[PDB]
């Protein structure tokens, strides 16, 4: 965008911080994936020191 | 100029009539996020173009940010103008508006 | 004894129920023991001895309550009648024109069995101040306003409508509209024009309070 | 192991201005032609949804 | 053009009024999360507290209007909460109806206002009950749908888009897609 009335709304109404919850119903759609969720099962175990 | 002395006397006689005076104002209190987002615009795009900065921008160099500033101090000289659905408004400057 | 006899009268007791509950709905004046007649009580008052169900002593004349005084000025008696004749001729319609305005009521309750004439029908607009409203009795059978579906539905006086105008800064015309021939409309009567108030009970919220208007 | 043949070269494209076209002055379309991108009627729908009315504009 | 005006009403945009609420409540979804989980507001109060700052705000919104009238109709509404819906007596519309949500404290939609008081009897629980109705009531306050929101883009957006989800074979009635169309 090309203006500073533009870069106000994507920064401050469209932004990626702003549409962590959906509109549908309420429910978050922003989150780790495959390796992450696969090494917190590890990192946050009893075994690790 | 006949014309236009009724004209005139007409068009702002019907914009009195739907301006809502301060202690008849019903809408809210708050800045409703998008007044935020357009007084951020607005008022940035007045500052690149050489309007007065009341607010000290030590080494900032973006216009968004100045803006930024001066909402956290309650320095922007705006006023939201809210167009109830018959055309009538209320004026709520931004200085009295709760800052979400 | 009792095949269709039985259910003739109960079609025509529960078609009773309605109208009194329907005229109490209006704002008048029908109590509660009116409205809660038992099935052996309606033939011990408008069955005669041989067991036949008439269609002339059920027909009555009900009156506001101070209530509705109050909240609607003009609110004036209202004559409900029933009809022996299943095909509704129209000698017998332009004696219920006549009788609501000789007798000077304001609004006329006309409960028939099968059909009107359409040369009848036309005299349903013929009083210019007074209404003729007409309902078939195989349509009162079952109270609609008791459904579990059908929210309560509360006409307003002309000062809340002009406090409903005032406070949203309406037209008329930029409410939801209910049609002129709504089965809720014509059970309360609306007119065009007059605002209906909706008690919704909403999944989200509990009550709700909407409204609707008449065109 | 296995490489596929259709690959990511004729994928890419920007505009930053350019050609025109000459009923509607609206951007050409063209990869190749240096042409742009369609904010179709989808995304007018979703930048409505925001209310972003300057994006929109 | 469906949008929430000022005076939240759900309006078109020649003006055409098709809700006076926006879903009875004027809640934004996406903000009524942990509306009704009462026991992480409560083991979180101060944290929740200076974020929905109460000390620069009760200058500017009515904190006494709509609590009582909001208990009247709720001693208003249990005695006859065994009546039929159609033998409800109207003395005392919702008090969303009475007060504007965002101006009033304590003017609350009824269904969150039973949730919140059966919460704070079945829970004996430093933290008072009378400063964590004005949490709890003051959260609702600032999770109100903003005027000028496109609910009517978002609505058909939350339709059709889940209906992408609702494409498939059997696992008698219509069902999915031409269920809807009809």
């Amino acid at each position: 965008p090309q203006n500073e009335n533009a870069r106000a709304e994507a920064l401050n109404l469209a932004n990626t911080d702003s549409q962590y919850l959906t509109p549908t119903s309420g429910s978050p759609v922003r989150g780790l994936i495959q390796d992450h969720i696969s090494a917190g099962v590890w990192l946050t175990s009893k075994d690790s020191f | 100029p006949e014309d236009f002395q009724q004209h005139e006397q007409i068009r702002r006689k019907t914009l009195k009539e739907k301006a809502i005076p301060k202690d008849q104002r019903a809408t809210t209190p708050y800045m409703t996020k998008y007044e935020r987002a357009r007084i951020l615009g607005t008022r940035a795009l007045q500052i690149s173009m050489n309007a007065p900065v009341f607010v000290d921008l030590e080494g900032e160099t973006d216009p968004l940010r100045i803006a930024m500033k001066e909402l956290a101090e309650k320095k922007i000289p705006l006023v939201i103008r809210r167009y109830l659905p018959d055309g009538s408004f209320e004026d709520w400057s931004v200085e009295e508006l709760i800052v979400d | 004894m009792d095949q269709e006899n039985e259910r003739n009268i109960s079609r025509l007791w529960r078609a009773f129920r309605t109208v009194k509950e329907m005229v109490k709905d209006r704002g008048y004046f029908i109590t509660q023991e009116e409205v809660e007649l038992p099935l052996e009580d309606f033939k011990a008052k408008y069955c005669d001895s041989m067991g036949r169900p008439q269609r002339k002593m059920m027909s009555f004349q009900a009156n506001p309550t101070e209530e509705s005084i109050s909240k609607f000025p003009d609110m004036g008696s209202l004559w409900v009648e029933f009809c022996d004749e299943p095909s509704v001729g129209v000698k017998t319609m332009k004696t219920f024109v006549i009788h609501i305005q000789e007798k000077n009521f304001q609004t006329g309750i006309f409960v028939y069995q099968n059909n009107i004439t359409p040369s009848a029908m036309k005299l349903v607009p013929s009083i210019p101040p007074a209404t003729i409203e007409t309902f078939n009795e195989a349509a009162l059978v079952v109270n609609i306003t008791h459904h579990e579906l059908v929210p309560k539905h509360i006409r307003l006086s002309s000062d809340e409508k002009r406090e409903l105008l005032k406070r949203y800064r309406l037209k008329e015309s930029q409410l939801p509209r209910i049609q002129r021939a709504d089965p809720v409309a014509l059970y309360l009567g609306l007119k065009r024009g007059e605002v209906v108030k909706i008690i919704r009970k909403s999944e989200t919220s509990g009550r709700y309070a909407s409204y609707r208007i008449c065109m | 192991y296995q490489r596929l043949r259709h690959m990511v070269n004729d994928k890419f494209q920007v505009r930053s201005t350019g050609p025109v076209n000459s009923l509607t002055m609206q951007p050409v379309k063209g990869r190749k032609r240096h042409g742009g991108i369609r904010v179709g009627e989808m995304e007018r729908d979703a930048l409505i949804g925001h209310g972003t009315s300057f994006l929109l504009q | 053009g469906v949008h929430v005006s000022y005076d939240n009403s759900i309006r078109d945009a020649d003006g055409t009024l098709v809700q006076f609420m926006y879903g009875g409540d004027a809640i934004d979804i996406t903000k009524e999360s942990h509306m009704t989980q009462f026991e992480f507001c409560l083991d979180n109060y101060y944290a929740l507290l200076k974020k929905y700052n109460p000390s620069a705000l009760i200058e500017h919104l009515d904190v006494e209007s709509a609590l009582k009238y909001s208990k009247k109709t709720l001693k208003y509404r249990k005695k006859h909460s065994k009546e039929p819906h159609y033998k409800q007596s109207v003395k005392y519309d919702p008090v969303l109806a009475k007060y504007n949500p965002a101006k009033y404290l304590g003017s609350v939609s009824e269904n969150f206002q039973d949730k919140l008081e059966s919460f704070l009897d079945k829970n004996s629980k430093g933290v008072n009950e009378k400063k964590f109705r004005a949490l709890m009531q003051l959260k609702y306050m600032r999770s109100l749908i903003n005027p000028g929101e496109a609910v009517g883009i978002i609505a058909s957006q939350s339709v059709g888009e889940p209906s992408t989800q609702m494409t498939l074979n059997t696992f008698n009635v219509t069902l999915g897609i031409p269920r809807l169309r009809e």
